[PDB]
């Protein structure tokens, strides 16, 4: 699963979730297309054309001004209580907010998991503030990258 | 320490993926087209985490409108009947009967552009957008670690899967990290898409070439299946919350818990965890079936536990 967020010049804000829920999927790929399909099996029980019952893309608009893309690979619920509670109640900056531990039970960074444990996520975001500058925030539990002119 | 700009910023999980977004901007497209390459870019770069044989959501804040939200996942095929799963008492993980729901991200990006076409006045060649993506199939990505340990950590249970090991596999273990790993046949579907138009995917030559594939292969799709689907156009699930409005794309059984945990919503160290009190209380004002908006401070304050 990947989050993506992306703000561009004038201000338009994307937040995206892709996937294939598992890893690999089902394995099965498409003869000479080099597409693996997705296995979800799982979105249906045993007691067609019938959809799925489904992934959560955020994003808020603040009263001073802000639009803020933000996302959780991983984990899942809690990850957006302590993301928004410490930056949009708590003010803390929002590279601080993706990376002070969390809890599912909690990590070892305060039962008590590794200091930067797989199983609290991986969360991404884009802060734009009305001056026009832009925020991007990484989560040091993976590998992402935030790329901005 | 925080990366700032003053023009456009994209966050992912490959830094490639990122500068694909990037170099959109800076071409003068919009953020959507950015994030649309970028779906491509980190579909051949992270393929055992997403791809395009999966599903897409996207949740979209104009400048000044309202959210716009994309359900880009599809359903069952038609064959995927009641009697098919036998004696199962599960749909299996893995082989043919397990990737028996449509692929939905493309008609995600389809419908995105079609929004950025509305929003924007302009719009880049498609050719454009899937440039980054074409380029790294044919003459490779490095090998991330974890597609090398994705791949060795599942490589005895999918080993003999239709595709699997032609795929994915280098002499027929998992590709070494740090290696140049090519997708020759995610090229030439790359660039079918490019010359062709992303909906030919559904109702294209590759969505015919994808038919016969799901037919030799056994799996529950039909041609009709893909040609039916679109992306669907939900409505957010939305929070009113003192500092203002957050949008989650859920459906209200699935979305209702985590929003309520928020609105929670006199906060400004331990007892910030504690106040994980409020989730308690969440669940149980969940407590039919999947059953809206009652997500209100006027409904929530009774939280005064």
């Amino acid at each position: 699963t990947v989050w993506m967020g992306v703000v561009d010049n004038s201000g338009l804000a994307v937040s995206f979730i892709q996937s294939i829920y598992h890893e690999f999927g089902s394995g099965v790929v498409l003869p000479d297309t080099g597409i693996v399909w997705q296995n979800r099996g799982a979105a249906f029980s045993l007691d067609p054309g019938k959809q799925p019952f489904h992934l959560n893309p955020a994003a808020a608009r603040l009263n001073d001004g802000r639009v803020m893309v933000y996302g959780s690979m991983g984990g899942q619920p809690q990850t957006q209580a302590a993301l928004f509670t410490r930056y949009i109640l708590q003010g803390v900056p929002l590279q601080e907010s993706i990376s002070r531990p969390r809890w599912l039970k909690l990590e070892g960074r305060f039962e008590v998991l590794a200091d930067f444990s797989e199983a609290m996520g991986h969360a991404g975001a884009i802060v734009r503030h009305p001056n026009g500058l832009l925020e991007g925030a990484t989560d040091p539990r993976s590998n992402g990258a935030a790329a901005g002119y | 320490s925080s990366n700032v700009s003053t023009h456009g910023m994209a966050v992912a999980p490959h830094h490639l993926a990122s500068q694909s977004a990037l170099a959109i901007l800076r071409e003068g497209g919009s953020a959507i087209e950015a994030m649309v390459a970028a779906a491509a870019a980190i579909a051949v770069v992270y393929p055992h985490m997403n791809g395009l044989g999966g599903d897409g959501f996207w949740l979209i804040v104009p400048p000044e409108g309202d959210p716009i939200a994309i359900d880009a996942s599809g359903a069952a095929g038609s064959l995927a009947t009641l009697e098919a799963y036998a004696g199962q008492r599960h749909i299996p993980n893995r082989g043919p009967q397990a990737a028996l729901t449509v692929a939905g991200t493309v008609s995600g990006w389809v419908e995105a552009l079609r929004i950025s076409r509305d929003l924007t006045g302009r719009a880049l060649p498609v050719a454009r957008l899937l440039a980054d993506a074409i380029g790294y199939a044919e003459d490779g990505i490095p090998v991330t670690a974890s597609q090398a340990h994705a791949t060795a950590s599942k490589l005895e249970e999918l080993r003999h899967q239709p595709g699997f090991s032609e795929t994915w596999l280098v002499a027929g273990e998992a590709p070494r990290p740090g290696s140049r790993f090519r997708q020759p046949a995610l090229a030439g579907t790359l660039r079918m898409l490019a010359s062709d138009g992303l909906d030919s995917f559904y109702r294209g030559p590759l969505a015919e070439r994808l038919a016969q594939g799901m037919a030799a292969l056994g799996m529950p799709i039909t041609l009709g299946d893909l040609q039916a689907h679109r992306a669907r156009r939900p409505g957010p699930l939305t929070l009113q919350h003192q500092q203002g409005t957050l949008w989650n794309l859920a459906p209200p059984t699935q979305g209702l818990v985590s929003l309520a945990i928020l609105g929670t919503d006199k906060m400004a160290d331990a007892q910030t965890v504690h106040r994980v009190e409020a989730t308690k209380r969440a669940f149980a004002l969940r407590d039919t079936d999947p059953r809206q908006q009652l997500l209100t401070p006027e409904a929530l304050q009774p939280a005064d536990s």
